[PDB]
């Protein structure tokens, strides 16, 4: 039923998936014990997209929990809604990656990836008609950034026709979390451009700024950020799970947003985001949703979208409305912001409609965009990598696992090639 | 004895089919469950329904239509909807994986395992039919499965049956307002396919219907359902001549012999009138002269085309209700006396009129009011080349740098197709601009 | 936190929202003797839905003269035998329908076949083959209705020993 | 006063017999216990059931059939099932050891001590009836006891009764779907025995019916019960002419005289139409034209063979219901006009059609719907040699290395039997080849 | 009394000659030993084999072929193959040292010691001939020894015989992929040599027929054997007119008098239809319109050249089977009607059609299926300039840095010889450019 599987590795991916699954269970009316307690029939005809079925009338998510240390999974199961994931989907190393890309990708990752690949293969073969894969990970860690991308490479080698969609959280230069961040970041993103059909970037700076300035929460935790990420996650596959006037699946998004095979990096956003103070004092309508979803400060990335130009964009309206306002607003915003949209391609805005809004809301908008402003991230990362690498700092830890500087050099050159070919479209005129 | 076979392919095709079959069910008085509520007996000497419905023998009737789509969403929705007892279950052909807005997916990779079943069902449907008149096909062009599968079916029926007439109520994209970005590609490809396979094509873009609803019904929040109802009304008004009385009965054959001077020029844009809500209806005149004059005004065109920028070649006007031929020809003469509509020199007579005696039916919960007179007009004009020119512009500006080409190439599509499609579109526009010259 | 869930198709057309427990039980007995299949339309019954009683025109009669026809056809030197003939056909058809009982939502349905002069039997210009043996046939579909009977002529026991 | 005798040998044979006797018990209204429940039943000349049942002198009725099997489980299941009071206690002959898929076991060692009792039962049942039409036998080829007992009983009957007609509805192994691994061997042996001892042989392959059930009834997991019910329907449609009056009746002797041109060739394959589910029965027309066109579709063959690869020589079609000879003749004319189906040169007319008035009966709790028009079709065609060629390939691939042959030589039969049976099959394929050549 | 002499030079020539002679002997009923078996029906049809063979007077036959090569492995394989019994053991001329893909070695150093014996054998074969039509030569242009010996043989025969007809089936390298690295040099030099020394040349690059066998045969691991099989099938289809009767006969003479507008323009490119996979149960029938449509389909062209980019001069095309001239004429009318196939201005008629009654023979164990109709098309069109342009660009890039030039200078070939080939190729490209322009 054009169903998809989930894979999550590293502690960031584990937390994101933990929140995402309870959001989906809330949307589908699934209790922590795995028994359906919904109200309307509309929650069961597409339940097989995300949940497999088991004896006793219960449902189980088709997600793989992968990591090189058991603490994260010990915490995620000990938390609420831990009963959903089957015990067999847990796979773990015992030494940890040490935030070292080589350890997580070559020494321990290579020897342990057999079991996770086996469970992935059996899960994929169990389903009727696979639609694709979705991945959640961090590029700045060891276990995620290494073994997740290794598994990406293997599954791309094994399943060439299916599509892959990745949610990667990348370092913002302001929040410094690890001193070896650029190394494993580039060694990961070097293999994404050849394998990942869709990559969507997420930033902790962006999440912090949004949660403080729009939501106005004085003491945010990781929970609300995870909730924002989960909402933006669930908005994407809405048309694939619920009826609507203009359905659009992941392959439609890919084909209709990718101009060229090496420009598959996106920035995402969600609407409506409002503070808890004025939840009832504003009107929720298509004009306001459209006005908010194009604001630069609502975007889930540190890059400023008004420093570049949009190539393609997509909006997935949810709820009951009329197409007139939708298309008219898209046309008007394209007309008024002609400077921010590249000119040699006309009508670069995607409109999709699903007829089921989120629980407790009326109309929601998920926005995904490809623009020439995302390369500021890559320029910063490349500059930082060059500054650290020019004297071979921290290099011996990597090289002691059989590593050589030629692959580092070619990955850095690949970054330069990507940024060059991605910025040369900014001034390209027919 | 006389029948027409209906094909609804693509999401837009299915969503138009829903409304048109609702309209037909209401018009013939058949219940949604499919049972005729008795009280139509007494030797019942009229098969007013064989054009669209065929009896099962005792009670219910089934339509002579087939539904095709690759995504099971809308098909399963119809299967679970209020019309679950009406349509034949396995003539609801449902695919498995969406064409993903790509022409190649629907024309070269996934369409083969569906077209065989579709042709088999069309054969089985036609076998029971004894007096088939032709095919009607409803599809959207700016969609992958729509364009590709519609093209493949048109090609297959073109060799399976041949001379049998087929009419296409295609939905081309609007000039500025549209949904996708890749629609020029598959639109050019689909017009390539249908040019040498469709006898008559009708323009049905969306923004014109939007503006019509805004101006006349005064509804500022329209949805696809209203447009579907308008298109359904057009179809019923056109086809009612086969199943109702008239002073001048017109068959579908009076299209490919009266509205198409040349084999290549068979694209027309339609119009419908009157369009009045229930509030302003009782305060108006709604005379034949007024409804005829309002039909020819540019803003009532179903398509975004300005007729004053081109000439007229052939107009077919069907009236239904209590209309009088004296008034009809009086209005026609007044139109001819009026200047701003000019015909081509080599066509001195250019009107074909049909009269039907059944007044239009009104749908509950609908927007239109109950009226005693209505007219449907189909026009062939040389100004239609504007939409083709603008579509060619939108094509080649972004084709110049080869965007999105890999998506088609890697699926199995040869790159050379775009060039020859550009070529025959250029040839067609050349023919249109050549015809418009004076003799 | 309410889920809503009334899609555009449902809100536009309907949602069934049915299946009472006894409803299906009551519906069941309809298929006990309802039998899938059909005969064929007997031809000359297929036609367009005739509306006017008069050829090439509306017969519209109404108090206002501009649309009463009979008032508008009176310029002839004589009375046009057609208008009053249709009047007679309508009134006679109403009475005839009264005898049987049809109330077919309008008089126009049965007027198609209330006018035929064809007699039930032949009028001595063709063989009295009747209207067809198949016409006088009635069919039930209970098992074992068409078994043989073995009448007396074929009902022999003893198989005589000698010749 | 006309009766037929039914033989069920093998586990599959007993399972088929259970369903066919359930259908027969229902269609004459016989209660499962065995007594007439109406109490309005009359005497005189209403003994239509005599073709299958016999009056027992006190109350009930006993079927005219015998069950043979060497493995007691299925016989015990029958003796403990819902039909305990129906069958005669000493009519279900049971063995003690199963043949364990070995032909020699059932043809040389064990079957000799069961064949005598079976023959005694056949004789004592036979002298009861006076108008013996013939014998029908059911057996699965790919089973040891089935094949061995079938062969031995056929040889014994061919010399004990002589000219009595024999029809064998045999279950050959499928070309790719099979349970055992040694079925080609005993299939070869059974074919050698059966070639010169049976008058008519009917293919009953399994995967064909599997595909038909999956395609038509929309059942994803049919079991043997559905298979047996369809087989029972086919047999009832075949036999109904002997116990129900009709316009054009046929007899058992009327099939071989019009279906086998030569004594050597007597193998043919069947079809049944229509196969429609309850929900499907509504939204369809169900006319003689479409049912007879469906009957000739290659997917509707009861055996996995494509007639398009060969020629036709004879076919018998039996209609039951309210059909008419003129309509069936028009359908025949359309078939003859059709070019996809072609006949052999020396057979200008190859149709033997029978008409019966009794519509098919429906078993409660079944899958198939009911309509008042059904057709059963028995065609002999040249293409049937394909399955023999495939089974020959299977036999060769394992006889090259002499696999499993020790468990054939160890029960007394010599290894020379394989070569003889192979040569006989090769000659049969030869004959089926030259029979189809043009003069 | 009509014959043709065959020359096979180079390795690819050897493996293609093996295939074509296998096909010829199989078609004419000659066993590999060369002994025609008298047990076959009748025998000795007129003198059908006279075109390719010569009777020994009592016993076997000798093909009119000669094999030339400087590397002994292929000749030894031929002599040790099953065709050891057939060929004359002195006409398989084998050298000692290969040219190692060096044109200078094969044209100036070693080939002079073998060309004398080669021409002596040619004279000996020609003495037997009495009604010789011409010579066929097979060679891969990307091989040093093959190119050099083919050239030398050509300019030798040009003065030895004069106006004698010569047809060369050159194996040109693929546009972008190849196995050689210095093949531009030898290809350009050999083209320079043979431009004025051959009557007909045929383009047979490998990757196009790779695509053909991939798309049509549905084979994903075909080898050079299948490629040679297709080439041999094309050769037999072309040459069947000399040895078998037909409605319209066309000999070797009626090719260069039909396809050659000017003496320099004698390069043609081929296609063949239909190509059907053998591993299919049903083959349907096909027909003339379908086969000609497939033959003129640009992607089915045996050379990697798109005719859509250029204009057509000549099209000579041969049917074999049971074709009807009315069907041929209708197909030609439809092709001329089609817009994508456009002719040059000065060629109102550009079609030659030949007809032969024998269906193509199918080789047992082959990949092709048996079909009763086939067509082989040979075209001369302006689009062939692109391969020369690409080879010119590649050779310019090669010669920019004077790479590999010393290992051609070192065998006595003058340094500036490459410049003359440059200028002549440029002149040929200019000629192609100027021919296509209209007046
Ligand atoms: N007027 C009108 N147009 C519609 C409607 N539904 C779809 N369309 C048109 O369809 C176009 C896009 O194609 P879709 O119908 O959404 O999808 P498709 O034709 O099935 O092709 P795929 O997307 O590949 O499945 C839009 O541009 C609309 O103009 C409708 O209900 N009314
Ligand atoms: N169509 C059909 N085939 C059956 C059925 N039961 C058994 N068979 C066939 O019988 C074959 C195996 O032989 P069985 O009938 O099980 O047993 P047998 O023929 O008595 O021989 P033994 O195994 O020695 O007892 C299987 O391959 C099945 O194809 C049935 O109910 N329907
Ligand atoms: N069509 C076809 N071409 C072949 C085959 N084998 C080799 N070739 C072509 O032959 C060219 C090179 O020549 P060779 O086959 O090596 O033999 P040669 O022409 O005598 O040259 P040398 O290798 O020096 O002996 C390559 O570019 C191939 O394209 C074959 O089996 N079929
Ligand atoms: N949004 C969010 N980010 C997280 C969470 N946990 C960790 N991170 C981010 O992950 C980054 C560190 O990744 P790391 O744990 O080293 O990756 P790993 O070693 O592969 O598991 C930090 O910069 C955090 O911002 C979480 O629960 N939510
Ligand atoms: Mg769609
Ligand atoms: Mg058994
Ligand atoms: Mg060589």
């Amino acid at each position: 039923m054009r169903e998809i599987v989930h894979i999550q590795g590293g502690q960031c991916g584990n937390q994101i998936g933990a929140k995402f699954w309870e959001v989906i269970s809330d949307e589908h009316g699934i209790d922590p014990t795995g028994t359906y307690h919904g109200d309307s029939d509309l929650q069961l005809e597409r339940i097989n997209v995300y949940y497999n079925e088991a004896t006793g009338g219960r449902y189980v998510p088709r997600a793989i929990l992968m990591d090189l240390e058991p603490g994260t999974m010990d915490s995620v199961r000990a938390g609420p809604f831990g009963q959903l994931f089957r015990p067999d989907n847990f796979v773990f190393g015992q030494t940890g990656a040490g935030n070292n890309w080589a350890k997580g990708h070559y020494t321990e990752g290579a020897e342990l990836i057999d079991s996770v690949l086996d469970v992935v293969r059996k899960e994929a073969e169990g389903c009727d008609c696979l639609q694709g894969f979705q991945i959640t990970h961090s590029l700045g860690g060891g276990t995620g950034s290494g073994m997740g991308t290794l598994l990406i490479s293997k599954v791309r080698e094994e399943y060439p026709d299916r599509i892959m969609e990745t949610f990667s959280v990348v370092p913002s230069p302001k929040v410094s979390d690890t001193v070896v961040e650029p190394y494993n970041a580039t060694l990961s993103v070097h293999q994404l451009v050849e394998n990942a059909d869709e990559c969507m970037v997420i930033d902790n700076e962006a999440l912090y700024d949004i949660c403080f300035r729009t939501l106005k929460l004085t003491t945010p935790t990781y929970g609300d950020l995870n909730h924002l990420v989960s909402a933006a996650m669930s908005g994407v596959t809405c048309c694939l799970r619920f009826p609507g006037q203009l359905n659009s699946d992941l392959r439609k998004l890919a084909v209709n947003l990718i101009p060229f095979p090496r420009l598959h990096f996106f920035m995402i956003g969600f609407a409506p985001l409002t503070s808890r103070g004025s939840q009832q004092y504003r009107a929720l309508t298509v004009p306001e949703l459209t006005q908010q979803m194009f604001d630069a400060k609502n975007m889930m990335c540190a890059a400023d979208p008004r420093h570049g130009r949009y190539l393609t964009a997509s909006a997935l309206f949810r709820g009951r409305m009329s197409t007139k306002e939708v298309d008219e607003q898209m046309l008007n915003v394209q007309n008024k912001n002609s400077s921010y949209f590249v000119e040699w391609i006309p009508n670069n805005i995607k409109s999709s409609i699903c007829d089921i809004p989120p629980k407790g809301l009326k109309m929601a908008v998920t926005f995904v965009g490809n623009s020439t402003a995302i390369q500021e991230m890559f320029k910063r990362v490349a500059e930082q990598f060059t500054a650290m690498f020019r004297r071979k700092a921290f290099l011996h830890w990597y090289t002691g696992e059989g590593m050589d500087e030629m692959e580092f050099t070619e990955a850095e050159s690949n970054m330069n090639d990507l940024v060059s070919e991605y910025q040369q479209y900014q001034d390209a005129t027919a | 004895m006389r029948e027409v076979i209906s094909i609804h392919v693509g999401q837009g095709g299915i969503q138009v089919g829903n409304a048109c079959w609702e309209l037909f069910c209401l018009e013939h008085g058949i219940q949604p469950d499919g049972q005729m509520p008795s009280d139509k007996t007494i030797g019942g000497g009229d098969d007013a329904f064989n054009t669209f419905f065929s009896e099962t023998g005792a009670g219910k009737h089934v339509p002579r239509a087939v539904f095709l789509d690759l995504e099971p969403t809308v098909i399963d929705e119809v299967r679970t909807g209020t019309y679950r007892q009406l349509f034949h279950p396995e003539q609801l052909i449902s695919g498995k994986e969406d064409a993903a807005n790509n022409f190649a997916r629907g024309h070269y990779t996934i369409g083969k395992e569906i077209v065989d079943l579709c042709l088999d069902r069309i054969r089985k449907l036609a076998d029971n039919c004894t007096g088939l008149q032709g095919f009607l096909v409803f599809n959207s062009v700016g969609g992958g499965t729509g364009s590709g599968l519609g093209s493949l079916l048109l090609e297959r029926l073109s060799v399976d049956y041949g001379k049998k007439s087929k009419l296409g109520f295609t939905i081309y994209p609007s000039p500025q307002v549209s949904t996708a970005v890749v629609e020029p590609y598959n639109s050019i490809l689909s017009t390539h396919s249908l040019l040498e396979h469709t006898d008559v094509a009708v323009m049905l873009d969306n923004e014109a219907i939007y503006d019509i609803c805004r101006r006349n019904l005064d509804i500022e929040r329209p949805t696809y359902t209203n447009l579907n109802r308008l298109i359904a009304q057009v179809i019923s008004s056109l086809t009612a001549s086969l199943r109702f009385d008239g002073a001048l009965n017109v068959d579908i054959t009076e299209f490919q012999t009266n509205l198409v001077p040349y084999p290549r020029i068979h694209f027309m844009l339609s119009s419908y009138a009157p369009i009045i809500s229930a509030e302003k209806a009782y305060h108006e005149q709604l005379s034949v002269a007024e409804i005829t004059n309002s039909a020819f005004e540019p803003a009532n065109m179903m398509a975004k085309c300005d007729p004053r920028h081109g000439k007229y070649m052939a107009c077919s006007m069907m009236y239904r209700g209590d209309v009088v031929p004296k008034d009809v020809n009086a209005s026609i003469a007044t139109i001819k006396t009026k200047r701003t509509i000019q015909f081509v020199d080599w066509c001195p007579t250019g009107f074909k009129v049909g009269i039907n005696y059944q007044p239009p039916t009104v749908v509950p919960g609908g927007d239109l009011a109950k009226v005693m007179r209505a007219v449907c007009m189909i026009s062939n004009s040389t100004a239609i080349a504007e939409v083709f020119s603008r579509l060619d512009h939108k094509f080649d500006l972004m084709y110049a740098k080869r965007a999105f080409v890999h998506w088609y190439v890697g699926e199995g599509m040869e790159e050379g197709e775009f060039s020859e499609a550009r070529e025959d579109l250029a040839a067609l526009e050349k023919d249109y601009e050549e015809v418009g010259i004076e003799t | 936190e309410k889920f809503f869930g009334m899609t555009t198709y449902q809100q536009s057309f309907s949602r069934p929202l049915k299946e009472t427990a006894h409803q299906i039980i009551a519906q069941s007995e309809k298929k006990i003797n309802h039998f899938a299949g059909t005969n064929e339309r007997p031809v000359h019954q297929q036609s367009t839905k005739m509306t006017s009683v008069l050829t090439a025109e509306k017969y519209k009669n109404e108090q206002e003269p501009k649309d009463n026809t009979s008032i508008q056809r009176s310029w002839l030197p004589y009375k046009d035998k057609a208008l009053q003939v249709a009047e007679n056909n309508l009134i006679k058809n109403q009475t005839l329908n009264q005898t049987k009982g049809f109330t077919p939502f309008n008089p126009l349905i049965t007027y198609k076949n209330n006018m035929s002069q064809v007699q039930q039997h032949d009028i001595a210009t063709s063989l009295p083959i009747g209207s067809g043996e198949h016409s006088d046939q009635k069919r039930t579909n209970q098992p074992g209705e068409f078994r043989h009977v073995r009448t007396d002529v074929t009902l022999i026991r003893n198989k005589p020993v000698t010749k």
